[PDB]
RNA sequence: GCGGGGUGGAGCAGCCUGGUAGCUCGUCGGGCUCAUAACCCGAAGAUCGUCGGUUCAAAUCCGGCCCCCGCUACCA
């Protein structure tokens, strides 16, 4: 589980970060 | 960049336990990158899979889907067959 | 050195390369072995000397060599200036090479072909980013004349005298051609010699030029001892360079540091100069040139600086990440067999910005009217505030053209 | 011509015969260290049986019967016990180096492989060893290792001129750069590595360092001595890296 | 496949294909390289220069290029 | 530019370390089986890319010159 959660918000939050970012 | 087209034939197979699969063979081995393509092919069909040797696997009917995702990709809507 | 820069625009296979051997004599190779198979791929080149039979009657006075007694007789046809092409492939695909090109052309030449239905999706994407870019010097040709009934390429002359109406093209004139046996070859010259006339360019600018190929003459096995120099490939297009003068690339190589990115300017000296097969001291615009360099080949092998720009070392040009496009668009898709019209720009969507000869990618920030904000994945060297530049989308799988503009600084 | 100092071989001697003639009910054999001595081989003591009976194969063997009276020897290679068989395989290597050298200085001499084995070959043998090992000796040393034992000194020179042929050596390397003249600290870079090489690791033949890609470079050290190879190759990889990285010019091996 | 032709006349391929498949690609051979472009004759020459091959009828007179192979 | 291969018709071993050219198939003949090239037997057939050297002797070791396929790359 938080594994997952965590990593999926951090790519998540990259990728829209990528996307703010860009 | 290149470019390459190939004849496809698309067809349901078998495997152990569980479903049929689908296999998907007849592309250019030197030019086409069938780990790239079917990395994106188990996306579409949302199942496990591989290359074996020189053709894609997918477990599961998969036929009407996988050359509606070929076509799009620039493949020849003509050289493709699903059996 | 060649004076002018033409193209040699058209759908795929409709004859560009084997227009290019009936004038030049020369073929691009049709190389890779996969063009070779396919056809040309990367942009081909071919130079030759245009004379004039002064003693004779034209358009066969038109002569390639110092040779008059072809035509008329013997006077050794006065030399009118040297030439050299731009092939750009005919394939719907290879559209973002061709707009890279024409970057670099004084003039152009449109191959249609006489046994195909006249408005080719090609052809026409080809014509409108000729009318988009500014190459208002066009000729356009006839090509496969001999396979058809003598009906059949008037007909095809309706459609191409009513297509090129309503567009800028007044009298662009259709020479009919056949580039396979070399036959009225001669009046297409007196076309070019006409009408794709010799611009003016002033020396006294900033040099300025563009790259479109560059290669490792180092043969499999060259010792180090004679380890010759890289070669950049591409065209002068403001001032002229000379031997054993200092230079820098732009945007020029990216670092790595643990996932970051930074292209910085690269610098070296002229180590020769060269036209056609001739080695020249000085070159000037018109024509691609290729400089010898004292840089390290692995950096310029397979074509690694493509869409880079040579200039000055200690000059001024901006390495622009994020940039200003003013700009405006098609109504249709004129590429696409299909012609669906053109949407209107959505925000946060990916594009292939053609700027100068540098084929990028970018996304988009801002929307406005006709003013939008691109950051880019690898630089763009703005050597001016005059610089043309064209708009892509990915429509179905193969990149198409569907707006153009200016870049502002 | 090897000649011996012996008429028949001391019977229960090990040595190297070339078979000669197949027939039914044996095969004359030629005791190579015996003149060509012609021998008997019958079926009795061999052990698929056509590559060992080839009709010149150099097989090893067992001196069975030295019969002294009418000149006729026996052989047999059943009793070659396989520790016999790898020593005296290894006694045949520096036999045939030795062999080599009077068969072509004898010639160049112009006199014979016999004066060439009776003089050199049978002097450096009181001279306790075999005559290649009082050779071996004499090239890196001297000729006074030659005069000591009183081997002719017609021999002693044409002698160590052809005993001290080629081995090919390689090695991936990539030479990354970004300088203004990168091209020239590459040349100069390899003709600083590339230096007092020929007197380092000694006397080679020739070495090669070129493209074979972009950044791709094969060097190419080949050597009269095989293990005068990575020794060298390597001492010049390592100078390439050394000089490569002390200079901003990037070099590693694949 | 590979193969190579005998010393009378023959084609040795090496693979076992069913007697259909190789006239369905001996057909399709001769529409691409003996087959005229402008009537159809069969009565035809194959020219080869640098890089442009060309189907040369012996009835009508004209030349049907073909892609070099 | 380096390789990699070239051998009965065909697939190819053998070439390192030279010493009557092997295999599988096909063919062809006969045989075995009720009838099968299923098996048993035999024959035919490669002067081993090419040209030359070295060697007593080479398909082998050696070097020029070709024929297909990986490596390179349109070489300003
Ligand atoms: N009969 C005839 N054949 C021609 C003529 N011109 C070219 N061809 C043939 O058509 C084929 C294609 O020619 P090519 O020049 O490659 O067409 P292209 O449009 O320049 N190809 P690309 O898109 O790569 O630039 C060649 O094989 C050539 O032999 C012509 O005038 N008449
Ligand atoms: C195609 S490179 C441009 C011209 C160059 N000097 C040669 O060719
Ligand atoms: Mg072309």
């Amino acid at each position: 589980m938080r594994w997952k959660w965590i990593k999926k918000r951090i790519r998540r939050l990259k990728r829209q970060r990528k996307k703010e970012r860009g | 960049i290149a470019k390459e087209e190939q004849k496809i034939k698309i067809y349901v197979t078998k495997r152990r336990f569980g479903k049929l699969m689908t296999i998907i063979e007849g592309f250019d081995t030197s030019v086409i990158d069938l780990k790239e393509l079917a990395k994106k092919l188990k996306d579409i069909c949302a199942c496990g899979g591989t290359v074996k040797d020189n053709t894609i696997e997918l477990q599961g009917d998969h036929r009407k889907k996988v050359a509606e995702e070929l076509v799009k990709m620039g493949f020849s809507r003509d050289s493709i067959e699903i059996r | 050195q060649p004076e002018v820069n033409i193209g040699v625009v058209g759908h795929v296979d409709h004859g560009k390369t084997t227009l290019v051997q009936a004038i030049t004599g020369i073929w691009t190779s049709k190389h890779s072995e996969e063009l070779k198979r396919g056809m040309t791929i990367k942009l081909g080149y071919a130079e030759t000397n245009i004379g004039v039979c002064e003693s004779c009657k034209k358009p066969e006075a038109y002569v390639t060599e110092p040779s008059c007694k072809s035509c008329g007789s013997d006077d050794e046809p006065k030399f009118l200036r040297r030439i050299s092409f731009i092939d750009a492939p005919g394939h719907e695909v290879l559209m973002a090479t061709m707009l890279s090109g024409a970057a670099l052309m004084d003039g152009a030449i449109l191959v249609v072909a006489a046994n195909e239905p006249f408005p080719q999706p090609q052809t026409r994407e080809h014509f409108v980013a000729l009318g988009i870019i500014g190459v208002k010097n066009l000729i356009i040709v006839q090509n496969k004349v001999d396979v058809v009934s003598k009906e059949e390429a008037l007909s095809q002359y309706r459609q191409i005298k009513q297509f090129t109406k309503g567009t800028w093209a007044e009298n662009v004139p259709i020479i009919p051609v056949s580039a396979l046996h070399k036959i009225n070859i001669d009046s297409l010259i007196e076309g070019i010699e006409e009408y794709i006339k010799t611009p003016y360019r002033d020396l006294s600018q900033k040099p300025v030029m563009l790259v479109i190929r560059s290669f490792d003459v180092n043969k499999p096995g060259t010792q180090f001892n004679e380890l010759k120099g890289g070669v950049i490939g591409g065209s002068i297009i403001q001032g002229l360079f000379k031997v054993d003068q200092e230079i820098k690339v732009l945007p020029g190589l990216r670092v790595e540091k643990q996932g970051k990115v930074s292209y910085e300017p690269i610098f070296t000296k002229i180590s020769s100069i060269r036209f056609g097969d001739e080695e020249f001291k000085e070159a000037k615009p018109g024509g691609l040139v290729a400089i010898g360099t004292y840089l390290d080949p692995s950096l310029t092998k397979a074509d690694n600086l493509l869409g880079s720009i040579i200039t000055l070392a200690d000059a001024e040009v901006p390495v622009l990440w994020n940039i200003r496009i003013k700009y405006n668009l098609l109504e249709r898709v004129v590429g696409a067999k299909e012609m669906l019209k053109v949407d209107p720009i959505r925000a946060k969507e990916t594009l292939m910005l053609s700027v100068g000869s540098s084929t990028t990618l970018g996304i988009v920030t801002s929307v406005k009217k006709d003013e939008i904000e691109v950051e880019l994945r690898r630089p763009v060297a703005v050597w001016s505030n005059n610089i043309r530049t064209v708009i892509s989308r990915q429509i179905a799988g193969r990149w198409r053209m569907i707006g153009w503009g200016l870049v502002e600084i | 011509m090897i000649y011996s100092r012996s008429k028949l071989p001391s019977e229960g001697e090990i040595l190297i015969a070339t078979v000669k003639q197949v027939f039914d009910y044996g095969s004359y054999v030629s005791l190579d260290e015996y003149g060509g001595l012609q021998a008997f081989l019958p079926w009795s003591e061999v052990s698929n049986i056509r590559d060992v009976l080839k009709e010149n194969r150099k097989v090893i063997v067992k001196v069975i019967r030295v019969d002294r009276r009418k000149g006729t020897v026996d052989v047999s290679l059943k009793k070659v016990t396989d520790d016999e068989r790898r020593k005296k395989n290894l006694q045949w290597k520096k036999i045939q180096r030795l062999d080599k050298i009077l068969e072509l200085v004898s010639q160049k001499l112009k006199l014979s492989e016999k004066d060439a084995w009776e003089q050199v070959a049978w002097k450096l043998e009181a001279k306790y060893g075999d005559p290649i090992t009082a050779i071996e000796k004499a090239v890196k040393e001297g000729e006074k290792i030659l005069i000591d034992a009183g081997v002719p000194e017609i021999w002693v020179k044409p002698l160590l001129e052809e005993a001290s042929r080629k081995v090919k050596m390689s090695g991936l390397i990539t030479v990354r750069t970004n300088e203004p003249l990168g091209v020239e600290k590459i040349k100069e870079v390899i003709s600083k590595a590339l230096e007092n090489i020929e007197q380092d690791y000694e006397s080679l033949l020739n070495i090669k360092i070129y493209t074979i890609g972009a950044p791709r470079y094969r060097v190419d050290v080949v050597g009269t001595n095989p293990k005068e190879a990575s020794e060298a190759l390597n001492q010049i990889i390592s100078n390439l890296i050394k000089i490569g990285k002390e200079e901003n010019v990037d070099i590693s091996v694949v | 496949a590979p193969g190579n032709v005998d010393d009378k006349g023959e084609l040795v391929i090496q693979g076992k294909f069913s007697s259909q498949v190789i006239n369905t690609l001996m057909e399709r051979f001769l529409k691409a390289y003996v087959e005229c472009s402008t009537c159809k004759s069969l009565d035809t020459i194959l020219k080869k220069e640098k890089k442009s091959w060309y189907i040369v009828c012996l009835a009508c007179g004209a030349q049907t290029p073909v892609k070099p192979l």
